[PDB]
């Protein structure tokens, strides 16, 4: 009939959904380094996901697996491992 | 005066376009001007969605198949009030615009209200400018929204006082009590331009007309 | 005495009921025109609402099948240096031009994306366009 | 008509009603269309069409509005609240 | 053989163009009061951006620039509100000048 | 209304005569400080306040300016910014606003 009207499709341009950091890789409490990251280095809190920047369940897995640690002796609870303090900073905080 | 009358007045009323305004645009003009460009999706309105062919990456796209027939209604009717001599009176709360809009209706020899619209202008009429006042016979819409987005109260008080409005809607406008609208683009200057320049030469168009058609009937 | 009811009907029915009622005494000017050129919708005011179930607005999005080829450009190889210039209406852009090409290539009788997408890539350098990719 | 006194109040509301006319389409010039059940806020109006002599059998202020509007015939049953303004 | 409003909006630079951001548009300077500088892009708003406090006085009206657009139009919902509040502007990026 | 106010202004003429013969002055090169000195004796007036005291002034500085009626006999306003309802300020508004665009085009003594 016409072959400019529009055609019914999706939409080809739309960008791709933002992805946490950690979507696709596996938050095990034994990885306290990678837990540590997500742990306030002075008073050893657990950073919220406005923090984090971590989808619901990534931040459920880590904060399972940040209180397991700490249970079970992995993780310090009252401090962040001075071992991890040095390693690639990934929340959105900034103490000073 | 009886058959004056019948041959000035109602003459013009047996013809489809008998002011030619459909020569005065087409689609093409109006694409160039960018009449077609509404607002971002969210800012639409339910009135203004049958004028709308569809929705560009969020942007409205107005339909000029149907602003071109709406344009011609406008045009038409705006164009035999002016032969009728009716009094046309331009409304516009675009600031970026005001200035422009004045000095087509001085040129075209209607009236303009680019200003801040004092409450009851039309409604109390009588008492703010005399009992005897005149008020307009029609009124064009260049902006049907005020400056905080909202409808302008002209629209209002000019379907209170029985005066039909010609008017220019945007995809976030409300035509309903509009008398014609023309769904178009009001904030691009092209745009505004190319409804000024229609308008004002429908209306000299009209009113040549007029003195024509009372010249030959005089001269009789 | 024109009605001020605006709520309750149009214009045009409001001035046509008191000129039968004999209110008014004349028609108003425009009264002629408007019964001789009417609008496509007689002017009757309506509250608006808003959706609320599963009813939503008809405004359908405007798609064109060379929107994919458009997306696939802008994904491999960028928005580009050649700045667009949208006064003018005939203004063709290096995508644009991508997509002529990519459309006359499949006429020819190719099928696969990726093939056509590395066919035509190569037919616009040898035409002498600078498509640098982003990655 | 809001007024400190009563004859001022008179004058604006009959003067301000005449710029608020409706027009009520009349069947043979002495009744109603069709019936009419409506509602508007709390107050529910059961207007029945009706033949010719048969008078007005409705809420003494619906006779007036009715001998006002033109209406020679028909009936009329007032529920829920009598508020006259609504 | 009359190009309709399917051909027009179809071929139309606009609609050739994808979404707006990110987008090298040629604008042209309309407008100017103190440093800012309102820039007309062929969309159907302006951008509204500052005169660089380089080549400054090289910023003329009619003068046409590099922009890279970032919206077509400001808007956004926000709590409460039942439509969209526009700030009647696009957004962009003033480059600098085309020669 | 503009017949009154010529009406008014023969009637000073006249007046103005007869009060230059009552002076015995000359009525040709009788000024409108002789007409104040020869009212201000003739009707001696001790009221403080001057507005108050006996006037003879011409009918122009008597009346109030009278705005003249704004539309013709068809009805048409003569101002295209008539509908304003401050046609003078917002044309004066206008004239200073175009005056100002053709400027940024082309480019103790007062208060
Ligand atoms: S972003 Fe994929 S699981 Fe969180
Ligand atoms: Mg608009």
């Amino acid at each position: 009939s016409n072959e400019d009207l529009p055609i019914s499709m999706e939409n080809p341009y739309k960008e791709p959904l933002k992805k946490c950091i950690l979507c696709g890789k596996h938050v095990d409490y034994k990885n306290v380094q990678l837990l540590s990251q997500f742990v306030s280095p002075f008073t050893g809190c657990i950073y919220g996901r406005h923090i984090t920047g971590l989808c619901g369940k990534k931040q459920k897995e880590i904060t399972k697996a940040i209180k397991r640690a700490q249970i079970m002796g992995f993780m310090p609870v009252t401090y962040k491992d001075p071992a991890y303090l040095k390693d690639p900073k990934v929340c959105n905080i900034r103490y000073r | 005066s009886t058959d004056f009358n019948d041959k000035i007045l109602n003459e013009p009323l047996k013809h489809s376009d008998f002011f030619n305004v459909k020569e005065l645009f087409s689609v093409r003009s109006l694409f160039d001007a960018r009449v077609h460009l509404g607002h971002k999706a969210g800012c639409r309105h339910r009135f203004m969605e049958p004028y709308i062919f569809g929705s560009r990456l969020d942007h409205d796209i107005i339909d000029l198949e149907q602003t071109a027939t709406h344009l011609q209604l406008a045009l038409n009717f705006t164009a035999h009030m002016a032969y009728r001599k009716g009094i046309i009176l331009f409304i516009s709360r675009n600031r970026q615009f005001s200035y422009l809009i004045e000095n087509m209706a001085r040129d075209c020899g209607e009236y303009a209200h680019t200003r801040y619209f004092r409450g009851g202008m039309l409604t109390n009429a009588r008492l703010l400018f005399g009992p005897t006042v005149r008020l307009p016979d029609l009124i064009i819409f260049l902006h049907t929204l005020n400056n905080i987005f909202e409808p302008h109260v002209a629209v209002r008080d000019a379907a209170k006082m029985n005066i039909p409005t010609v008017g220019i809607v945007d995809t976030n406008c409300n035509p309903c009590l509009i008398t014609y609208p023309v769904p178009g683009n009001d904030d691009s200057p092209l745009a505004v331009h190319l409804y000024c320049r229609l308008f004002q030469t429908a209306i000299t168009r009209a009113k040549e007309k007029r003195q024509q058609v009372e010249a030959l009937y005089r001269l009789q | 005495a024109g009605s001020r009811l605006e709520t309750v009907g149009s214009i045009f029915s409001r001035t046509r009921d008191l000129v039968r009622a004999g209110v008014l005494k004349e028609k108003p000017l425009w009264f002629d025109v408007y019964d001789a050129f009417p609008p496509l919708r007689e002017p009757v005011f309506q509250r608006p609402r808003v959706r609320y179930g599963k009813a939503k607005a008809p405004i359908q999005d405007i798609w064109y099948h060379e929107d994919r080829i458009r997306a696939k450009f802008y994904s491999v190889y960028g928005s580009g240096q050649r700045a667009f210039d949208l006064f003018n209406p005939n203004f063709k852009s290096t995508c644009q031009r991508f997509v002529e090409k990519y459309t006359e290539l499949q006429k020819l009788g190719e099928t696969d994306e990726e093939k056509l997408f590395v066919e035509t890539g190569k037919a616009l350098l040898a035409e002498g366009v600078i498509l640098r990719r982003v990655g | 008509g809001k007024a400190t006194d009563r004859m001022d109040a008179f004058r604006k509301a009959k003067n301000r009603a005449v710029h608020h006319l409706h027009y009520i389409e009349r069947y043979e010039d002495h009744t109603i269309f069709h019936d009419i059940s409506l509602r508007f806020k709390r107050t529910h109006i059961k207007m029945k069409k009706q033949p010719k002599g048969y008078g007005l059998r409705c809420h003494r202020a619906i006779i007036t509005i009715c001998r006002l509007i033109g209406i020679k015939d028909m009936y009329a049953k007032v529920s829920g609240s009598i508020n006259m303004l609504s | 053989n009359v190009e309709s409003f399917a051909s027009m909006l179809r071929h139309s630079p606009l609609t050739q163009m994808g979404p707006a951001k990110d987008k090298l548009v040629i604008g042209r300077i309309f407008h100017i009061v103190e440093n800012d500088l309102y820039i007309d892009f062929g969309g159907k708003f302006h951008c509204v951006c500052r005169r660089p406090e380089v080549d400054g006085e090289k910023y003329q009206k009619g003068t046409r620039v590099r922009l890279r657009l970032l919206d077509l139009e400001l808007t956004s919902r926000f709590l409460g509100a039942t439509t969209d509040t526009t700030v009647l502007e696009a957004n962009a990026v003033l480059l600098g000048i085309q020669e | 209304t503009e017949d009154f106010i010529k009406k008014q202004i023969e009637e000073f003429n006249i007046g103005k005569r007869h009060l230059a013969n009552m002076m015995g002055e000359d009525p040709e090169t009788f000024t409108q400080e002789d007409i104040d000195r020869a009212i201000a004796y003739l009707f001696p007036s001790g009221l403080f306040e001057k507005r108050a005291r006996p006037v003879m002034k011409h009918p122009e500085q008597i009346f109030p300016r009278q705005r003249a009626i704004q539309w013709g006999e068809d009805g048409r306003p003569f101002h295209y910014l008539f509908y304003t309802g401050k046609q003078s300020y917002y044309s004066l508004m206008h004239d200073v606003y175009g005056m100002l665009l053709n400027l940024e085009k082309h480019q103790i003594g007062s208060r």
